[PDB]
């Protein structure tokens, strides 16, 4: 299904993902898009971070999901 | 270069910096920047209350990241909105085509903030200048009056999402002594 | 000499104090004022934290000089 990832910047990443997508590939989608380091991604849900080695449906993740994106995205 | 707020850092909390050299001085803190950002997350926990569509609103919105303090030390227009609304500024968007269509020279203006996602330039008139500086940069680029047309457009066209604060900002010392340069 | 406090909401109240004043006894003026107990009083003076045990002397606080309220500090 479609997430609504938000990034640190005022924009929202609308991107297709699975159920069973663990958090780290849904890291590389954002990548893809953006092109930020997913080592550096940490994605956040309802202000539990979500793990690299854990699913969508670990933090009950459906579509339309609210994602927030956190890191220095300013730089400077 | 007398009394004037010149405070340095690195890694993360740029945002410190940014609000640190906004009103030209000093007047915020690090840690006012989880209450400002909180101050969004107040009214719409709320609103999202009464107007819960799923579950996932008093969900994600009753605990928003960065709103509720950020992880690294960042944060978006959440803080700067509120900033500058906390104080009796407004912020106006001049790179959306739907309110550029003011053209108000940019020189009148007092200060403007550029947002390019991956950087940020926090610009403020000082003097009879304008001055450009972040935590990435301790030399001020130098503005001129004829350059910031220019520039302004240079922006728009980049896809720089340009922040004026309009109103009455309080200035500082250094808008007084950088009267005496050029 | 009456000075300024600036809450979150932008809202600011002419707090009247003198050269001696802590600012734990600040905080009393803020609580009958607003009605927010001192423990979650948060003041602040240009990129500084005020000390309860601290009297407006030291910090330098001139005539009419505004002061930052924080009282959101919490997160998770």
């Amino acid at each position: 299904m479609q997430i609504f990832v938000k990034t640190l910047t005022g924009k929202t990443i609308t991107l297709e993902v699975e159920p069973s997508d663990t958090i780290e590939n849904v890291k590389a989608k954002i990548q893809d898009k953006e092109g930020i380091p997913p080592d550096q991604q940490r994605l956040i849900f309802a202000g539990k971070q979500l793990e690299d080695g854990r699913t969508l449906s670990d933090y009950n993740i459906q579509k339309e999901s609210t994602l927030h994106l956190v890191l220095r995205l300013r730089g400077g | 270069m007398e009394s004037i707020f010149h405070e340095k850092q690195e890694g993360s909390l740029c945002a410190q910096h940014c609000l640190n050299n906004l009103l030209q001085g000093e007047y915020f803190s690090p840690v006012e920047l989880s209450s400002i950002a909180h101050q969004l997350d107040e009214e719409e926990r709320m609103r999202m209350a009464e107007g819960g569509v799923t579950s996932e609103d008093y969900r994600t919105f009753l605990q928003q990241p960065s709103g509720n303090m950020d992880d690294s030390g960042f944060f978006s227009i959440q803080v700067i909105s509120n900033a500058l609304k906390v104080w009796g500024l407004e912020l106006i968007l001049f790179n959306s085509p739907e309110y550029q269509r003011l053209r108000i020279d940019p020189i009148n203006e007092r200060s403007f903030i550029c947002n390019y996602k991956e950087h940020w330039f926090t610009v403020r008139k000082l003097g009879k200048q304008w001055f450009n500086l972040n935590s990435l940069l301790t030399g001020p680029e130098l503005i001129s009056d004829t350059y910031l047309a220019l520039f302004l457009a240079q922006l728009q066209q980049e896809g720089y999402s340009i922040f004026v604060v309009k109103g009455d900002l309080p200035d500082c010392e250094a808008d007084q002594l950088l009267q005496m340069i050029r």
